[PDB]
């Protein structure tokens, strides 16, 4: 064993970091939708026909749990989904579903957000101040402070809407959900985390290099949190700036061939049809940067 | 708590001192660990018990 | 028959920190009785300037900004195994004979192997921690550069409107720059996006103006660290700027003693002050400032010449590295080999 | 500095197979009869006790004589045991159909069921070790299944032996032998389960009397209570002498049953790895 | 094999050089490791090295607390490392109080669902409990460590300071009006047949009685009461045949002199206990007694 | 009650036929009744024939016959007579 | 405070002679007990002679001898003696002084002495009204022996006549074991017989309420189809009076035959001695054992 | 030679699918070098690596 | 509250001691301030941080 003790010696940061290089995806960028019924096992419906039923038309299995003890270990935290036989496409990225209305404003999508519709980033807001934090993230009576609506899903950006039970992790163990699946709209939807992480400039940022990152086995076909100390932690600049970002996707398959016959940069624009458009990528991740090398 | 008055009456080590914002910009969003900040001239180093 | 030829084994090439570049980043001292201390202080004393105000103007008062800075503890452990027969075998003989002589010489050289590995990931150890404590204090691209760019404006805690212009910032330099070799290959951005880093970084209170100087021509910066791969593709780019050196470093740790004064302050006020004597002396002559520092004054004696390459940014020569072979073959992943997650 | 270790030899050639065999067990439980410093290779192990009259009580009541010592080092022409200090710190092979886990306690039992090492008609039959909660279910298993051995002529009786019989611990299952072999019980399981009986039986007619008498003058108000259970037991359903015998063959019934109703810890565990075959131990005498 | 060899002392241990140091010798090398004084070398305190969840380390960041090993009734984590604070949520003997401020500490999902796994099964708690040694190390982490000693005293590296064990006062029982020089440390759990549910009473005992039947007398004696409850039920209730009314396993040896009482800190809280100041650990196993 | 105590050698069908065994409570109405009762006959004779280590019916859309298990000729006699002069 | 001395020294506050020096310097690698440890101890306080009494009984001196502590005597010197409290598991040499055979591997006790054929014997050391009774050294059969006699001449003596108490004491005081005979002196039923008394009443009847009729009717199943002098012996002890069993759940049975094993260690732990040391050497001439000692 | 430095350890189902990927990319990236690309600073990385 | 390790380390300048009773009945009555007792050998004069 051997003592070592560092001491800084600027009064500024010192050091600086980069993300250089990048050179492949861990993760199949796919559209594969969470199983919510790994993640919520304990839940069945009170009829068993109307139960069998559902389970056979999703193709679930009856929750397979020796209950009593069992359930205290898993609501402890269980790794309870098998692989699948092959993988060619790396690590299962699934996505979480949030219910929207159906008349959601489509220039929402075209630039990154917050995908619960109302916007919660804490840089904005003053330090230390719980009160304003709590009327700029929940207060519906007060304009977002990005597009001076109320919200543009009233199902996703409300306390106690179903997003927010669904996805709040506090509401989430009131519920019995398994903590070991990790979560996309956690981020977003931990409401207390953000309410937290509201500091000063210097205190949030050192707070960002040490403990807002992510955590998700290597090594599995899903995404399993891990525990600090593992492996390495993983950096999320969606934990900052609380916004996701908008990948190339269209409604009609015509759209998509005009898009892969297109120039370079095609892949950066959101031109649209009568009803059917595309939302064009904000980053050329896909078209150039992660084929490039 | 740290003893500043003897951090006042001590010598110190003169440097060159860099702040990428302004001195009151980082102290003000909380960069140092500890602070002491003070306007005038403060007696309460001369004070010696 | 079966014919063996020959037998091979691992003629390890070892690993020293200080032989690294980035010990450039890293003023490193000896102390024997760091088992004993639990706190480390470095205290500021900084008085703003001002400028004298117009007539019916506020005028600016006089303020005093007293800082301390606290050391942070990480210590590093390893350990290897000896079997029971080995330390018989190490101990005991048998009447002497030529193969109770050869187990005897072969336990001994287990012992040597033992600790001789053990060493050398001591060596590692501590590059590793040195790594992790120096990246976890270090934040990215946008950061800094939103900071050397909205530096001027603000001159006391930021503003609402002001901070909304950091965050905005923050944003655009988030995904401007977000994988920057897969973006470009530009010679020209690329240099000038490694001046900006080598820019924004402060400067470091100590100066120590004999170390890690080039034979010939000047004084290095800082250190540039990055995986082989991504230090090859820099300098096919910038080979024009960069250069193989010779630079000398210091050869071993500086050692820091307490003295029989720092003893007496140890035993009785549990605190101590270090070099106790420089203090009382231009305390006791009326002088107001020291020469230099404890730190400073610690620092070793002798340097040593070794080859390493250095890249021109913007009047800044800095160290170009890679930490490769430190972590090759070993069970530990390289900090600088990540994974970064986008929603 | 050397340690005080038992010497022992082989009257068997051994082939380079036996003695890398043997270095195998370099943590292994090997029980001695008596404490000797040169013993032969046939003392070694519980081969020495085998018989095909007698069963498990029997080699139990023999285990629990035994000196135990760990193997230590193996060459050729010897082979060095070392025999553990109580309160002292080992490592020990595990042997038994069960995974340990730190913090338990171990005891040996005689074995239920490369190879081990045989040279003539020799064989190195180790003990098992298991934890002490596994061998007393293990134990009053064996007890159930003999004191069912005489109505098995039914299939509700043997379903339930076959339910007796199969046990389940950690991540394991094993089935242990039937104590009955070619339709009958072996004289030692046999005379366990009749001293088992009998003491039953005695209590249940002598206690009464005593319980009468004594319960009369106890402050405690419990032996009222007593009284009362055993005036419900009788409700359900003598020469000084013979009072004497009767007495006299209920305690020695008890001491009949004295192997059984009890067993010693032997270690108390404290190591985990994937090597998980051995663990380090403190003994205990 | 003479008389020169044998009438000759024993070499001291401490004054021949190590391994290492003899190796480093033989060849005449070098290292940067420090082999001449090899710490623990001369401990003679058995110890191990337990990896326990952030959610149960409070109250045992302070060396001094007995750590007991209980068996989930599930395969994952099959036991956890709890300590005889946490345990003390269940007992029936702690004041209403000191259980309030011992459930205001102890508010995580591992402490909780120890607490369930506890009251879940069927079995009693000493069918269900292992005890392990008492504690002095603490590394926190959001899985922590924590070194514990199952024979011999509580004490820092160099022995320059030795601990205590620290029992919660609510648990401490003493049976004679003076104590002899000696006494024994025994933990006692002893089970009520009130009703529905058998509730347990958690005791720690210390007395300089050290043959089993003389003790095992004087607690009969003192729980005669769960002794009535036993029978009681036994006849009120049949065909739930209960086990014991209580165990007994032995855990230590201290001096009378040794024994004095304190308070613990955590959280702003103030948990009062009762120590025994150079505590000594040697195990046994539970002894049931009726 | 006699069936859980029984040592079944796979548990698992035989507490499934317990609990469908322990559910049927009369719902007081006429008709429910005679299905429940078909119901629970079913189960328990299924039971019975797994008490005795006997084959049962494994067939896909087919169910265990409601018939006595073990009684002697002379008594089913008797009650199937009996059962007809209720007919 | 101080910690628990190991070496005990011990002076005689007597003037000594020269044959109880030498019947003293006899007693080395003797077991001896003591009522206190102390670095130097007086005469009084060792062997029993302190204990007994007016009460007289033997169960009461064996209560008393339980408590004390046991250690071994080392060297004579002139009117000193030193005495050393082992630790367990240690290897020591023991010697024997009561007329009592051990044997090599068998489990050794503490009970108070005897008396033994003519009780020709009580040259030991007296001094002024002061006497050195070492306790006794016996194997386990011997003192399983002796504490079940008492414990069922105790059960015995209730309900009987003065006189049948009588003859029954005079029986059951003899014993004869590995060939010599042994007398108890002074069985008397005083309270602390009382108590042992009490709990074997309430342990038998726990016994006789938990047995299952499984275990009750395996001794006469058995002798319908057995037949053995093992079978006829322990069945002429017994009260006098194919088919399925009416009950049959192994589940139960293992629940209560656990319970059982409780009330069967309650019952045993009467006649029980804790065992101090384990022989593995005897002298030829038996004067002597290597021991393991257990404490 | 790109994947070498990311396990010390069997390889895991991503990791060989990466590898898999990447398999598959550089052989139709790289099949008929000399007919598909005759740049001078493009060979002679190739021929480099 | 004192130093009591630092009255243990450093030197000390010997003086005949006259209290006119006890020792121990002085500071068993509470004559003095601050009073520390130990007996034996408290080892934790050697803990120096």
């Amino acid at each position: 064993t051997q003592n070592i003790n560092t001491v800084d010696m600027g009064l500024g940061y010192t050091s600086n970091t980069c993300v250089a290089y990048v050179n492949r995806v861990r993760t199949d960028m796919g559209v594969r939708v969470q199983d919510l019924f790994r993640v919520f096992p304990m839940n069945v419906y009170r009829h068993d026909e109307v139960d069998r039923w559902i389970r056979h038309a999703a193709g679930v299995e009856r929750p397979q749990l020796l209950d009593t003890e069992t359930i205290s270990m898993l609501t402890f935290g269980s790794m309870s989904e098998r692989n699948a036989a092959a993988t060619v496409h790396g690590q299962k990225a699934a996505c979480e579903l949030i219910l929207t209305p159906v008349t959601m404003d489509v220039n929402y999508f075209k630039i990154p957000n917050n995908p619960r519709g109302r916007a919660s980033c804490m840089l904005a807001v003053d330090p230390y101040d719980t009160e304003a934090a709590t009327k700029a993230i929940y207060d519906h009576r007060e304009a977002d402070a990005q597009t001076f609506a109320a919200t543009h899903n009233p199902w996703a950006s409300q306390a106690g809407c179903l997003s927010d039970v669904l996805y709040n992790t506090r509401h989430r163990e009131r519920l019995g959900y398994n903590s070991k699946f990790y979560s996309p709209c956690a981020q977003y939807f931990n409401t207390e985390e953000i309410i937290a992480a509201n500091k000063t400039l210097f205190k949030t940022i050192d707070e960002y290099l040490l403990r807002a990152k992510d955590c998700i086995r290597g090594d599995t076909d899903t995404q399993y949190v891990c525990v600090e100390g593992t492996e390495q932690l993983i950096e999320n600049p969606c934990r900052l700036t609380q916004e996701a970002l908008p990948i190339l996707s269209t409604t009609t398959l015509a759209l998509m061939e005009t898009k892969l016959k297109g120039g370079a940069g095609a892949f950066a624009t959101s031109e649209t049809h009568f009803g059917n458009y595309v939302v064009g990528e904000i980053i050329p991740l896909q078209q150039s940067m992660l084929f490039n090398s | 708590m740290e003893n500043w008055s003897a951090l006042e009456l001590l010598p110190k080590v003169g440097i060159p001192t860099d702040f990428l914002t302004h001195v009151k910009t980082s102290a003000g969003e909380e960069m140092f660990e500890a602070l002491r900040i003070y306007y005038g001239d403060d007696p309460e180093r001369y004070n010696i018990h | 028959f079966e014919a063996i030829f020959g037998t091979f084994c691992n003629r390890l090439e070892w690993v020293y920190f200080l032989t690294s570049g980035l010990a450039a980043a890293a003023h490193a001292i000896k102390f024997h009785d760091l088992n004993k201390l639990t706190t480390g202080k470095m205290l500021f004393h900084v008085q703003v300037p001002r400028v004298a105000s117009g007539a019916g103007l506020p005028t600016s008062r006089q303020t005093t900004i007293m800082v301390t800075k606290y050391s942070e503890k990480s210590p590093i452990t390893i350990p290897f195994e000896l079997s029971a027969a080995c330390l018989t075998y190490l101990r005991e003989t048998f009447e002497g004979t030529i193969l109770d002589k050869i187990l005897n010489v072969e336990a001994m050289h287990t012992v040597l192997r033992a600790l001789k590995n053990t060493a050398d990931a001591m060596e590692r150890g501590l590059i590793h921690s040195f790594l992790q404590t120096l990246l976890r204090k270090a934040p990215p691209y946008f950061v800094v550069q939103t900071l050397v760019e909205n530096a001027t404006l603000a001159r006391q805690a930021l503003n609402r409107i002001q901070r909304s212009n950091i965050l905005q910032s923050f944003k655009a330099k988030m995904l401007a720059t977000l994988f920057l070799l897969n973006r470009t290959r530009d010679r020209d951005y690329v240099l000038k996006f490694l001046t900006r880093l080598a820019e924004a970084a402060t400067d470091s209170i100590l100066d120590n103006p004999t170390t890690y100087t080039t034979s010939s021509g000047a004084k290095i910066s800082g250190v540039m660290v990055s995986t082989a791969n991504v230090m090859q593709i820099i300098m096919s780019l910038l080979s024009s700027h960069i250069t193989k050196e010779t630079v000398s470093a210091p050869a071993t740790y500086g050692n820091f003693v307490l003295s029989p004064e720092n003893a007496v302050t140890a035993i009785s006020y549990h605190s101590i002050l270090a070099d106790f004597n420089s203090y009382k002396a231009h305390l006791t002559s009326g002088q107001p400032h020291l020469p230099n520092d404890s730190l400073s004054q610690a620092g070793a004696h002798s340097l040593t010449p070794l080859s390493m390459d250095v890249i021109r940014l913007g009047e800044k020569t800095v160290i170009m590295e890679n930490l490769r072979r430190v972590y090759k073959n070993t069970d530990t992943k390289d900090p600088l080999e990540r994974n970064v997650d986008l929603t | 500095a050397m340690e005080a270790n038992i010497f022992c030899t082989f009257d068997h050639k051994l082939s380079i197979a036996d003695v890398g065999k043997l270095t195998k067990l370099v943590a292994a439980v090997v029980p001695i009869p008596q404490r000797l410093h040169l013993i032969k290779h046939y003392q070694l192990g519980l081969h020495q006790f085998v018989d095909h009259t007698r069963g498990y009580v029997r080699l139990r009541g023999l285990l629990r004589n035994m000196t135990l010592t760990l193997m230590r080092r193996v060459e050729g022409n010897q082979i060095l045991l070392h025999v553990p200090t109580h309160g002292l710190l080992y490592t020990v092979l595990n042997t038994g159909p069960v995974t340990w886990e730190k913090g338990d306690a171990l005891c040996v039992l005689p074995p239920l069921f490369e190879n081990l090492l045989t040279l003539g008609q020799w064989e190195l039959v180790l003990p098992w070790i298991v934890p002490m909660p596994l061998a007393l279910e293990i134990n009053q298993r064996l007890l159930i299944m003999g004191l069912f051995s005489l109505d098995r002529s039914y299939e509700e009786v043997k379903a339930a032996v076959q339910q007796l019989q199969t046990i389940t611990f950690r991540d394991a299952t094993f089935t242990i032998p039937d104590p009955v072999i070619d339709q009958h019980l072996l004289i030692d399981m046999k005379t366990a389960c009749l001293s088992m009986s009998m003491v039953a039986n005695l209590a249940s007619e002598l206690t009464m009397t005593y319980v009468r008498k004594l319960a009369l003058e106890d402050s405690s108000m419990l032996l009222v209570k007593c009284q009362e259970l055993l005036m419900r037991l009788d409700r359900e359903r003598v020469s000084p002498d013979d009072e004497i015998a009767r007495l006299s063959a209920l305690f020695v019934m008890l001491r009949q049953l004295d192997d059984l109703i009890r067993e010693q810890v032997v270690f108390t565990v404290c190591d985990v790895s994937p090597d998980n075959k051995s663990a380090t131990c403190i003994f205990k005498g | 094999m003479d008389a020169r060899a044998v009438a000759k002392r024993p070499r001291d241990p401490a004054d021949e050089d190590n391994e290492l140091v003899t190796a480093l010798k033989a060849k005449r090398e070098v290292n940067t490791i420090s082999v001449r004084y090899l710490y623990h070398a001369d401990h003679q305190a058995l110890t191990a090295r337990f990896f326990v969840p952030e959610g149960l380390v409070e109250f045992e960041a302070q060396p001094g607390a007995l750590l007991i090993r209980m068996e989930t009734g599930c395969d994952s984590p099959r036991h956890l490392y709890i300590s005889l604070y946490l345990l003390g949520i269940r007992a029936s003997n702690v004041s209403a109080s000191t259980r309030c401020l011992l459930e205001s500490v102890y508010t995580a999902s591992a402490a909780r669902a120890a607490l369930q796994w506890l009251d879940l099964g069927p079995h009693l708690l000493h069918r269900r409990l292992e005890t392990l040694g008492c504690v002095k190390t603490v590394s926190l982490g959001i899985t922590s460590l924590l070194t514990c000693v199952m024979r011999g005293y509580l004490y820092n590296t160099l022995k320059t300071e030795v601990f205590a064990l620290m029992i919660p006062k609510d648990m401490y029982l003493t049976w004679e009006e003076t104590r002899g020089r000696l006494q024994y440390v025994y933990l006692i759990i002893v089970y009520d047949y009130d009703g529905p549910e058998t509730r347990p009473g958690i005791y720690v005992l210390t007395s300089s009685i050290a043959h089993w039947q003389t003790l095992v007398d004087v607690a009969r004696g003192k729980f005669a009461r769960e002794r009535c409850s036993f029978v009681n039920r036994r006849i009120t209730r049949p065909r739930q045949i209960p086990l014991c009314t209580g165990v007994i396993q032995k855990l230590g040896w201290c001096l009378a002199d040794d024994i004095h009482t304190s308070f613990l800190v955590h959280k702003e809280l103030k948990l009062s206990v009762v120590r025994l100041d150079n505590f000594s650990v040697e195990l046994g196993d539970f002894r049931e007694f009726v | 009650r006699r069936g859980y105590t029984y040592p079944f050698g796979d548990r698992g069908k035989a507490r499934d036929h317990l609990a469908v065994l322990d559910r049927t409570e009369f719902d007081t109405d006429v008709r429910h009744d005679a299905e429940i009762v078909e119901r629970a006959l079913v189960s328990a004779v299924i039971l019975a024939k797994m008490s005795v280590r006997e084959t049962l019916v494994t067939a896909i859309g087919q169910t265990e016959p409601i018939a006595f298990v073990h009684l002697k000729d002379t008594e089913v006699q008797r009650i199937e007579e009996n059962l007809e002069g209720v007919r």
